[PDB]
RNA sequence: CGGACGGCUCAGUAACACGUCGGUAACCUACCCUCGGGAGGGGGAUAACCCCGGGAAACUGGGGCUAAUCCCCCAUAGGCCUGAGGUACUGGAAGGUCCUCAGGCCGAAAGGGGCAUGCCCGCCCGAGGAUGGGCCGGCGGCCGAUUAGGUAGUUGGUGGGGUAACGGCCCACCAAGCCGAAGAUCGGUACGGGCCAUGAGAGUGGGAGCCCGGAGAUGGACACUGAGACACGGGUCCAGGCCCUAC
């Protein structure tokens, strides 16, 4: 699977880096959040924490999925801005 | 049957001056009473969320608003219902961004980016005059605001002139009159967002408003109403359009 | 007072406070011309005018009439047959909301 | 037969006792705002209230309750019942601003229809 | 503080109810914005809490103790009426606003709370706006003559009461007017529009679902509190129906 960053965007008010990326998986299924996070952090020098994946989406026939990710400066601002359902869905918090 | 005032607003019934999706949902933010009208203003949350894109939901927008990270006319505004309007200035000092609110040739409101120097001035149109106790003159402006002046200098302020003012402290500079060579910016009607110079005024009897003719720099002439002709300069503009 | 219509005032005077000229009554809205049809009431006049309505299906016209009741001050004392000018004001009685301001042509 | 609740405005304590027989018939006909000696009924206060209360002390009728649970309202004359559409107290608790309800109250006079009688010690 | 919004329905209504253009110089408006000004001095009660309870319940009594951004009172600002003058403002046009004088009625406020060694949220008055409403007007849109005369506060005037405000809205007095064959009155059916179905088009027919407006909350009538109700999940009565009961 390849991961190709299409856009990065900066937010000073909430203190976040928004990231739009494409995933290329020709012949394979839709990949997993763990793997996508590993690749993202390895490639952009980010913390495995303070990083969440809002969605990975597949289309009708593409073998090319899309993603949206957010990288925060501080775990505190993170837990304050982001709701709990994505945190549980990612694994950064135990319900 | 209705026993009182309204507190909701549906999206199919929202004014046309807005950039909004009408079928995505059923409900819209009803603005609160304030400076401008409903047909001439848009709340702040729509700016924070749908124009600039600093938030995707409304909780995030409320959160940034309740921390003084956004100003309007040099003042902090925490209410997501506050109506923003024409000739107003939106300032984000954490990103160095300054926008001025203006309409299009279509009638919709937009954000024109300006500089920090011009972000400290706001033009006002004198809409009426009154004499109040202490024998003082009260000018009633176009955003619903008011200014006090002495009697000695009453003949210098009339009911269509324009006044430039430092926004937060609200001190006057550079009055501009309504004459036959003044620069103009139309704010409503069929010829909205056009610009040009005045040529002729015309009056009518028994309640009908006054009309004015204007010439654009391509040389073409067009008429409109006198209350729609915002004065912004003498020979050239003082702000950015 | 010089009300905002650009007509000439009458060559009389009254004490009635319900006269646009000489009094405290103020006019606003629309103003039309008509002909007097009846003046059998005191300080009241019936004014009539006419227009054409268009029938879209039959491609032709239809003459229609319009009646109003107007206040009639004593400085401007119109009678049946006068061509007159009336203007709108606040409700004066159950059926009167217009007032006569000038007689344009007096009948014999 | 009456249950007397005798209260002292000195300490804030009250005691419940019974009265039956002819000493009870001395109350029927009496109203609210009228004073009565304690011996008139056949009981002394040092016996029951506790330590000691002087003699010469009389009792004041402040309220009462009918055998069906309807209280007495001073400003209603008679030993009978009424429905009056009152707006405050005694005998109703509003629970809202401008709320009114038609209630069932007993009158200003004592009658054999009563069970409870509230007395206040005078000094 | 809010619950007068939102949500449901189409009974009634042929009407300024609806649509559109205009008007209020004849009116009200808590939450909101701007500007200009103020927060002085005293008093009081009473829930919770404690003692004793009553009634089958629903509900409810007596005594003691206490606080407030609760309630009351003085003062000052200010609000309203009238009369005589000056003419500064707006406006197309002043029974309006401003200035001076005079005679009188009503009559504010919480410097409270938080952090801290000044900042945040707030209280009252005034002038204006916005939001939302009330009222008026011109035009426009069903069928019936085996329904032809109707109206008697009915049409107008003078003077007043009452309303937030104009007004026969109501009252006293003077007159005899108002609508009608270009169809009044009466009777029938029916929430009104944007819209929809059909047709080459003209045109015919409908108007439950989504939006704007109106009306109603078993039938009918009447009131309290509040900026706003004669109030679907708050009140009072009559009629008609049903339920619990220790009757
Ligand atoms: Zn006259």
């Amino acid at each position: 699977m390849e991961i190709k960053v299409t856009e990065i965007r900066e937010n000073k008010l909430l203190g976040r880096k928004e990231i739009y990326f494409d995933v290329l998986h020709e012949g394979e299924p839709t990949p997993s959040r763990e793997a996508v996070k590993g690749k993202l952090v390895a490639m952009l020098d980010l913390d495995p924490n303070t990083t969440v994946i809002q969605y990975i989406r597949s289309y009708f026939g593409s073998n090319v999925s899309k993603g949206y990710a957010k990288a925060y400066e501080t775990r505190e601002r993170m837990l304050y801005i982001e709701p709990e359902y994505i945190l549980v869905r990612d694994g950064l918090v135990q319900k | 049957a209705r026993k009182g005032p309204k507190r909701h607003l549906k999206r199919l019934a929202a004014p046309t001056s807005w950039y909004i999706h009408r079928k995505a949902y059923k409900w819209a933010v009803r603005p609160s009473p304030g400076p401008h009208s409903m047909k001439t203003s848009i709340p702040l949350i729509y700016i924070v969320r749908d124009y600039l894109g600093y938030a995707k939901t409304a909780r995030e927008a409320r959160k940034i608003l309740n921390e003084g990270k956004i100003l309007v006319d040099g003042r902090v505004r925490k209410d997501y219902k506050f109506p923003v309007g024409i000739m107003d200035v939106v300032s984000i000092p954490e990103t160095g961004e300054h926008y001025r609110v203006l309409p299009n040739r279509i009638g919709k409101l937009i954000l024109h980016p300006i500089s920090e120097e011009e972000a400290k001035l706001k033009p006002f149109r004198i809409n009426n005059k009154r004499m109040v106790k202490g024998a003082k003159v009260q000018l009633n402006l176009h955003d619903g605001s008011n200014h006090l002046v002495s009697l000695a200098e009453k003949d210098a302020y009339k009911t269509s002139y324009t006044v430039i003012m430092q926004v937060p402290e609200r001190q006057i500079v550079k009055v501009l009159p309504f004459e036959v060579g003044a620069y103009v910016f139309v704010t409503q009607g069929k010829n909205v967002a056009r610009k040009g110079k005045i040529v002729e005024v015309r009056q009518f009897p028994m309640g009908w408003p006054d009309v004015v003719t204007i010439e654009d720099e391509n040389g073409e002439l067009f008429d409109t109403l006198k209350e729609y002709a915002f004065v912004i300069g003498k020979d050239k503009p003082e702000i950015s359009l | 007072r010089e009300i905002g219509l650009r007509v000439q005032p009458p060559a009389e005077v009254c004490n009635d406070p319900k006269c646009p000229w000489h009094g405290n009554l103020k006019i606003h809205g629309r103003y039309v011309e008509g002909i007097v049809v009846s003046d059998k009431g005191k300080k009241t006049v019936v004014v009539e005018r006419q227009y054409y309505h268009y029938l879209k299906k039959y491609e032709r016209y239809e003459l229609r009439k319009s009646k109003v009741h107007a206040h009639n001050p004593e400085c401007i004392n119109a009678k049946v047959g006068d061509k007159v000018l009336i203007a709108e004001t606040r409700p004066i009685s159950k059926t009167k909301s217009w007032v006569v301001v000038a007689v344009l042509q007096r009948a014999e | 037969t009456f249950k007397l609740v005798i209260s002292n405005p000195k300490n804030g304590v009250a005691k419940q006792v019974e009265i039956s027989g002819p000493e009870a018939d001395k109350l029927i006909g009496r109203r609210i705002g009228e004073e009565i000696p304690a011996s008139e009924l056949g009981l002394n206060l040092s016996e029951i209230f506790g330590e000691e209360i002087p003699a010469d002390a009389k009792l004041k009728i402040t309220g009462g309750t009918d055998k069906d649970g309807f209280p007495m309202r001073p400003d209603v004359h008679g030993p009978r019942r009424v429905k009056i559409l009152l707006s405050r107290g005694p005998g109703f608790r509003p629970r809202e601003r401008g709320e009114r309800r038609k209630k069932t109250v007993h009158g200003n006079t004592i009658s054999p229809n009563i069970v409870q009688v509230n007395m206040k010690i005078v000094f």
